[PDB]
């Protein structure tokens, strides 16, 4: 969770 | 004695300090936070592209190999530029051979800040629990 997602 | 990998940093990463992890028992690379930070002995980075829960990295007695795993990850991993896994799927156990380039994530840019966070890339140098590079 709380990832930065390309 | 345990094996170990040796994780340092490579030109076009995020900058991290170099991790020295003893692999007794299966080690998760993920993201810092609160409860796990970055330190010079564990593969937690404080880099926002990485996963919680990122990949595993282990040593095998039967094999007498070291194998990276990645769980599910956002962005992916990387072993010499080829992917582990699509996003939000685990790989299967992968190789991992001393002098492996291992990337964790890819870069990011924010679009409302327009900031741009790099990846994790490191080369891996691997030893035995006899201290023979791997």
């Amino acid at each position: 969770d709380g990832t930065m997602k390309r | 004695p345990s094996a170990l990998a040796i994780f340092t940093c490579r030109p076009n990463s995020h900058p991290f300090q170099e991790r020295h992890v003893y692999l007794d028992e299966p080690i998760k690379i993920g993201r810092s936070v609160a409860r796990c930070r970055p330190a010079q002995n564990n593969a937690t980075f404080d880099c926002k592209v990485l996963s919680r829960n990122h990949a595993l990295v282990w040593f095998d007695h039967k094999t007498g190999k070291f194998y990276l795993q990645d769980t599910k990850s956002s962005n992916g991993t990387f072993i010499n530029s080829q992917r582990l896994s699509r996003g939000s799927e685990e790989s299967p156990p992968c190789e991992i051979l001393s002098g492996d380039i291992i990337q964790f994530g890819v870069d990011v840019t924010e679009n409302t800040r327009k900031v741009t966070h790099g990846c994790i890339v490191s080369t891996i140098k691997l030893f035995l629990p006899d201290g023979m590079e791997a």
